[PDB]
């Protein structure tokens, strides 16, 4: 489990931490969520999502 | 944008057209409620510039534009217009009033320098604008996008007789057809990194658009980055 496979399996940002652990992150106006990996809105319009019915 | 699509409404709420003698003269990106991030060559002479967020269709009123005024140009430090008006080629616009973030007028993400790069590095972004539809031809008038793959640096060397520095980067078919035009210059190349769009790119200049063996010349935004952030900080 390092930050160069997958990236780490996060889904914004990876850092390597100790014993063969990452450290997952995310973007300004993302909170990153309870599985550790995912980045979730903590903001009414995060940035780069699209909101508008496709 | 040559070759490219409609845009549905708010597909793309990053992006601005930026207005002067001619309408839709250049692109911007959404950096927050108070900042636009677009090419030095677009605002290097400064005529009154109006910005427009949640723009879709240039020639109709649709409810969600919100037009603003610029109040402070920052060209990047390094720009230089009388040595290359090209170079080092990206801007900050401070907006007269802050846009109002909503579904069609939303900031584009920026990551750090070292994400930024690894985004590029995934080989395909998306481009938007109002530029030229063909070589010579028309503007557009509903927002186009296109996907645009990255082109290796000694295919991108060989493709023009003008310099390419690090700074720098191609990206297009080796077919033509499909390209960024004039008009879009200044506008986003953007990565989607699991649902979410991160700036990897500022639309700079390009020859005769979509013609084969030519590619659309983009700033690398991860050498910018660091700026970016400290110049339009809000806190
Ligand atoms: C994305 C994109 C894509 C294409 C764009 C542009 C932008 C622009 C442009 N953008 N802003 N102002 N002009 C132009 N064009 C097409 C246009 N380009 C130029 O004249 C041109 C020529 C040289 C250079 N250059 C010189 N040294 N570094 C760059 C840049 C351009 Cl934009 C042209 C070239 C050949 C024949 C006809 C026309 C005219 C101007
Ligand atoms: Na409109």
């Amino acid at each position: 489990v390092t930050c160069n496979i997958k990236n780490g399996r996060c889904e914004q940002f990876c850092k390597n931490s100790a014993d063969n652990k990452v450290v997952c992150s995310c973007t300004e106006g993302y909170r990153l969520a309870e599985n550790q990996k995912s980045c979730e809105p903590a903001v009414p319009f995060p940035c780069g999502r699209v909101s508008v019915s496709q | 944008v040559v070759g490219g699509e409609d845009a549905k409404p708010g597909q793309f709420p990053w992006q601005v057209v930026l207005n002067g003698k001619v309408d839709a003269f250049c692109g911007g990106s959404i950096v927050n409620e108070k900042w636009i991030v677009t090419a030095a060559h677009c605002v290097e002479t400064g005529v009154k510039i109006t910005v427009v967020a949640g723009e879709h269709n240039i020639e109709e009123t649709e409810h969600t534009e919100q037009k603003r005024n610029v109040i402070r140009i920052i060209p990047h430090h390094n720009y230089n217009a009388a040595i290359n008006k090209y170079n080092h080629d990206i801007a900050l616009l401070e907006l007269d009033e802050p846009l109002v973030l909503n579904s069609y007028v939303t900031p584009i993400c920026i990551a750090d320098k070292e994400y930024t790069n690894i985004f590029l590095k995934f080989g395909s972004g998306y481009v938007s604008g109002w530029g030229r539809v063909f070589h010579k031809g028309a503007s557009a008038l509903v927002l186009q996008y296109l996907r645009v793959p990255l082109v290796d640096r000694a295919t991108c060397l060989r493709s023009t007789k003008f310099t390419i520095y690090n700074n720098m980067f191609c990206a297009g078919f080796h077919e033509g057809g499909r390209d960024s035009c004039q008009g879009d210059s200044g506008g986003p190349h953007v990565t989607e990194v699991e649902g979410t769009s991160f700036l990897t790119g500022i639309i700079s200049w390009g020859e005769e658009c979509a013609m084969k063996g030519k590619y659309g010349i983009y700033t690398k935004v991860s050498r910018y980055v660091n700026w970016i952030k400290e110049k339009t900080k809000l806190t």
